[PDB]
């Protein structure tokens, strides 16, 4: 500290310096979109959800051949939503934590 | 426990400051120390051995693979009894004896690397460490390639030279593995770090991450045996043993793929490491068996007419 | 089928308040003065643990249901993707557990487990995806092998 006869610790969250500074804030690491480590779940992401748009109408304007019968049609577009979510999952999680975000 | 701190300043009265933990008392106006991985004596008279940790055999990180390494065990030897005191059909006569019993053997070896894996490794047992942990890879996936090379060519090839095939490919990995034993002498495995002298393991003295090499290899080996897997997924052999094959490499792949990056980053703790290097090894052995023997063996047993 | 789990979520949602909080700074030790807080979206990895568990029981049902369907013919059969689905997912829901718990003693850089999940689950979402529908997006965009 700061102090010049009895040295203390500065508090949590609150770096030190010893120096003429006085203690100072402690830097905060969040997972930002410019970091290099969101990048890949971006890119999985995003191609998993071209993927899933793409599968959606190609189905949507072939939906009355018989290998799409044979899929079972609406449970199956069930399914290939719940994938859709799944992957948008990712998008929601490298935003900020905030509070409706860690909610979804 | 307390020394003496030093001011001869006006009198000779002394401050008193109880040492670092793991600093012992030489001197009564000085505390002393000794290396890392050491400890105090309990009135501080001098240098203290902390004691040895190392994966026990009964402790809860070993029990699960110790068991499923057991009963993977105890079953390729029914499998391999059976194939053996019950080879007379042509779907294993015609398809087996010492050829393609090299599988069974090699996920035997398989499975009782788990058993070599959870012991004292300070000792030769590194050597065996390094050997087996890529030879037993190697004989299956050597066995693999090569039914994968004969199915290719009918898509020299003879008894004798199946089985030389097979001690070739096996040959490459041991003079790698030869190699690897040069650069670096096995044994010696200790240490601890800067941080405490209160934790201390045997781990082995093998740099870390260099086994990978010796692996890679036995990659190598996937690397061609789906690759051929798949060219030859058209041919129906006896009970079109083909498609068995491409599931087997598949299979084996989806958890190579991931076994090596998991190997990589656990590193960092011995615990983990060690557990998933057992489990890897006896999930590879479990699918490579039931994925390419279990047809067969489903044959032999329940239609013993065929 | 997902009944139990939207009450399981709700219940979390009362037994949790879902709080983030900036995380108390012994990530690392403040003596060496380059010291960080990850502020992470504390979420309790029991719930996480309980989620995936209900998921996991709920393919084993899957599988067991795919195996029964052995004598399917023709293109009603899917069983064998089904259980390639299966035994990927489960591998990567395994080699999922280690990074995530085990690898999080080591303190520097624990978001390394935000990537561990969301990547894994972004690769089980491409096989479910991929094995169950590429085989059947082949057909309609490349062979008219059917009226
Ligand atoms: O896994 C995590 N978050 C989480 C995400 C989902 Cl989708 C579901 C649940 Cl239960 C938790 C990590 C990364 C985000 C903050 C810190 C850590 C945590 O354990 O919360």
């Amino acid at each position: 500290q700061v102090d010049r006869y009895t040295c203390k610790t500065c508090p949590y969250d609150m770096r030190p310096t010893e120096n003429r500074t006085g203690c100072r804030p402690i830097p905060i690491i969040k997972l930002e979109w410019g970091s290099p480590w969101a990048v890949l779940p971006l890119f999985l992401a995003v191609v998993g959800i071209a993927a899933t748009l793409f599968v959606v109408i190609t189905f949507v304007r072939y939906n009355d051949t018989p290998i799409v019968k044979a899929s079972g049609r609406e449970l199956s577009y069930v399914l290939l939503a719940g994938i859709f979510l799944c992957y948008a999952t990712t998008f929601l999680m490298i935003a900020e934590p905030d509070l409706g975000t860690c909610s979804l | 426990n307390e020394v003496k701190s030093v001011q001869p300043g006006e009198v000779c009265c002394w401050l008193c400051i109880p040492c670092q933990p793991y600093e012992y008392r030489l001197d009564e106006f000085t505390c002393a120390d000794c290396g890392l991985g050491y400890w105090p004596n309990a009135s501080l008279t001098g240098c203290f051995e902390l004691p040895q940790e190392y994966i026990r055999w009964g402790d809860a990180w070993a029990v699960g693979p110790v068991t499923i390494a057991c009963l993977g065990a105890l079953a390729t030897l029914f499998v391999l009894g059976v194939f053996v005191r019950h080879n007379a059909t042509p779907v294993v006569k015609a398809s087996g004896r010492e050829l393609c019993y090299i599988l069974l053997g090699g996920v035997f070896l398989c499975y009782c690397m788990t058993f070599i894996f959870i012991a004292k490794p300070s000792t030769a047992v590194c050597t065996l460490r390094r050997l087996g942990l890529g030879t037993a890879f190697s004989v299956c996936y050597s066995a693999l390639l090569t039914k994968t090379n004969r199915i290719a060519r009918i898509f020299f090839i003879s008894p004798a030279s199946q089985v030389a095939i097979c001690l070739a490919l096996i040959s490459g990995q041991l003079l790698i593995v030869v190699a690897w034993l040069v650069v670096e002498a096995p044994g010696t495995g200790k240490e601890t770090a800067p941080e405490r002298r209160e934790v201390v393991t045997l781990r082995c003295n093998h740099r870390d991450a260099s086994m990978l090499g010796s692996l890679a290899y036995n990659v190598l080996l996937i690397a061609l045996c789906t690759l051929y897997a798949f060219k030859t997924r058209k041919c129906p052999e006896n009970f079109n043993e083909a498609k068995f094959i491409g599931f087997t490499m598949y299979t084996t792949c989806i958890i190579w793929l991931a076994f090596l990056p998991i190997f990589y980053v656990t590193s960092s703790d011995y615990r983990v490491q060690t557990t998933t290097m057992c489990v890897s090894v006896s999930l590879s052995g479990s699918v490579v068996l039931g994925c390419l023997f279990a047809p067969k063996l489903h044959i032999i047993l329940f239609q013993p007419q065929k | 089928l997902i009944s139990l789990q939207l009450l399981g979520i709700c219940v979390w949602f009362v037994v949790d308040p879902s709080h983030s909080v900036v995380d108390f700074q012994d990530q690392r030790t403040l003596d060496p003065r380059f010291a960080r807080g990850v502020l992470k979206c504390d979420i309790s990895d029991l719930s996480l643990i309980c989620l995936l568990g209900y998921s996991m029981l709920l393919m084993v049902t899957c599988t067991v249901y795919a195996i029964k369907t052995r004598g399917v013919p023709e293109t009603f059969n899917e069983a064998k993707p089904i259980g390639f689905t299966m035994y990927t997912t489960c591998i990567v829901w395994l080699a999922f557990i280690p990074i995530f718990f085990g690898t999080s003693q080591s303190a520097d850089k624990l978001y390394i487990q935000t990537t561990t999940l969301t990547v894994s689950v972004s690769l089980s979402a491409s096989v479910s995806l991929g094995m169950l529908y590429m085989p059947k997006v082949y057909i309609i965009l490349f062979h008219p092998e059917q009226n």
